[PDB]
């Protein structure tokens, strides 16, 4: 079975930075996105990057990903369809004085 | 790769991946490319079967 995607940024033109993703969850590539020959189960899958971050979405596949949370196993959330993902900004590892 | 099952194309300036397919189960005995006259549009697979 596969997995379909879409990975975006808000204006950032995104072609540059297609050159340091891999996502995990099974490892695919970005064009958009796909992850071919999987099985069926609940998979949590996260599209990487160095100098961006992304919210997993948990998939468990008809394909249907509710959320993740870690918490409480039995919750549904009910995202529409594949792992739009908002891109939120950069991701501030410093830290001022 | 994978023994034969996947097949990948690539762009060889971003690393921009443009396609991705899968093939059936064999051996890749070998790979080739072919073309008719005057171009080269396709490409060939042999897998023992």
């Amino acid at each position: 079975f596969k997995i379909e995607g879409r990975a975006v940024v808000p204006g950032v033109k995104p072609q540059d930075w297609i050159s340091a993703a891999r996502v995990l969850v099974h490892v695919g590539f970005l064009k958009s996105f796909v992850v071919h020959d999987i099985p069926s189960g609940s998979y949590v899958v996260e599209v990487v990057s160095p100098a961006y971050r992304f919210d997993p979405v948990r998939v468990d596949i008809k394909m249907r990903a509710r959320y993740v949370n870690y918490i409480k196993t039995s919750e549904v959330v009910r995202l529409p369809y594949p792992l739009q993902m908002k891109s939120s900004g950069p991701p501030s590892y410093f830290i001022k004085r | 790769s994978n023994g034969g099952r996947i097949m990948r194309s690539w762009e060889t300036n971003i690393g921009g991946l443009n396609w991705e397919i899968t093939l059936d189960s064999g051996s890749f005995q070998a790979l080739g490319l072919v073309g008719l006259q005057e171009s080269v549009r396709y490409i060939a697979v042999l897998k023992k079967t």
